[PDB]
């Protein structure tokens, strides 16, 4: 469809190894940054501690809670708490969850993220569900209790972005490479005896044509064709991270044309 | 109801004022702990 | 204290693989390296996260008060 | 018999309770089993 060009190599519920082509490095890189820091998501951002006899401090547990990946499928149908016209929080802008655990058995009692319970009305939108990916349906191990120890909390999820705090980040890592063959000469290889022999060859060198001995430096060739690979943290489908990233960046660029308008 | 002070070892809830010495019941320990308040504490999950 | 929820460097959820790492060692008698790799942890930043953890809560739990 | 003076005891010395305490006994006494103990209180 003319313009940017996607060419997926791998795909799954966790990673999207693809190949952006026919685009400026800037755009490629801008998208890379947006996926990392500006894609809306839901995450614990308030914890009320009623009972805590655990070996961990409140802020310690609180901190971890906020790091628990939460379902953010329909995150767009959840207003930012700072915008919402209510007082503090409500179902229109926040998801409330509870955690109640008691050291009953004699063996250590594990408090996972599955033990979290939504207490607010989700209104039918896929949101707030603690993400689970372990072959045991336990999820993230929040804390541990000895017989007698108790923990009664109340978390208030909220929509946020990574820029404000990494917890709100939907992405994990983002492989990024271009010109596996240093034809553009964007880098000067360090060596002892042999540049090529000492430097490991990249995966993407296969997906490209090795330079030819005689050909003089192609001083016009620019930087297009970037070999990426996104990895979702779970709060959002892998493909979504990309798509929504592309969309978010698109919004920013638009928020500026609108500024020129009312200017 | 209530639980002003708590014992260090037996963890048995105590509660007394002045002239009431500074011990606990059964356990002659003289430590005692303040016991967390009821006013719920809020936290920034950041 | 306990398995950090995410890896400091990339954020990849790692705080849901402690018990698995442990079993992969005792029950399956696998070596640390071969174990972390089977947990999806390929980049040394995530690998170190688990391989270097110290589950001090176990000893903490051993107290009564 | 007669009582004369008081001597402060060096933790984990023969005369100290912790010296014999097992890893478990130490935990109950709210004393870290990693404490080396060559000092006085
Ligand atoms: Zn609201
Ligand atoms: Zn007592
Ligand atoms: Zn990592």
């Amino acid at each position: 469809e003319e313009g940017p060009q996607v060419k997926i190599r791998e795909a799954s519920k966790d990673n999207v190894d693809f190949i952006l082509s026919n685009v400026d490095l800037a755009m490629a890189n801008s998208l890379r940054r947006v996926m990392i820091a500006e894609i809306p998501t839901l995450a614990i951002d308030s914890v009320e501690v009623e009972t805590n006899t655990t070996v961990l401090a409140d802020e310690f547990i609180a901190h971890r809670l906020g790091l628990i990946p939460l379902q953010s499928m329909d995150i767009e149908q959840l207003e930012y708490s700072r915008d919402c016209f209510c007082e503090d929080h409500c179902d229109k802008c926040s998801v409330v969850l509870t955690l109640q655990a008691f050291g009953e058995s004699e063996s250590t009692t594990n408090v996972y993220s599955k033990d979290l319970v939504i207490v607010s009305n989700l209104m039918g939108r896929n949101i707030g569900h603690p993400i689970i990916q372990d072959k045991e349906g336990n999820g993230v191990l929040i804390c541990k209790l000895r017989k007698g120890q108790e923990l009664k909390l109340t978390c208030v999820a909220k929509k946020g972005i990574a820029k404000e705090h990494a917890k709100w980040g939907p992405a994990a890592a983002i492989e990024f490479e271009y010109d596996p063959w240093n034809k553009l000469k964007h880098t000067d290889y360090w060596y002892e005896q042999d540049s090529a022999k000492e430097w490991p060859q990249s995966k993407n060198c296969e997906y490209e044509d090795p330079p030819n001995e005689g050909d003089p430096f192609d001083y016009k060739a620019q930087a297009d064709t970037f070999y990426m690979n996104v990895e979702s943290v779970g709060s959002i489908p892998v493909d979504q991270v990309v798509v929504r990233g592309i969309d978010t960046l698109q919004k920013k660029v638009a928020s500026i044309l609108l500024a020129l308008t009312q200017m | 109801a209530t639980l002003k002070y708590i014992c260090a070892e037996c963890s048995s809830k105590l509660s007394l004022s002045r002239t009431d010495a500074v011990r606990c019941k059964d356990c002659g320990h003289r430590i005692l702990l303040k016991a967390r308040t009821k006013r719920l504490v809020q936290f920034e999950a950041r | 204290m306990i398995v950090p929820v995410r890896c400091f460097s990339c954020g990849k959820v790692v705080g849901d693989k402690w018990e698995s790492y442990l079993n992969l060692l005792q029950e399956d008698e696998l070596d640390e390296g071969t174990a972390l790799s089977r947990l999806g942890l390929k980049r040394y930043c995530c690998r170190r996260m688990i391989l270097t953890h110290v589950d001090l809560i176990e000893k903490f739990l051993r107290y009564n008060p | 018999k007669v009582f004369i003076g008081r001597l402060p005891i060096m933790l984990r010395s023969k005369n100290c309770y912790l010296s014999e305490a097992t890893e478990s006994d130490l935990y109950k006494l709210k004393e870290c089993p990693f404490d080396m103990g060559g000092y006085f209180i």
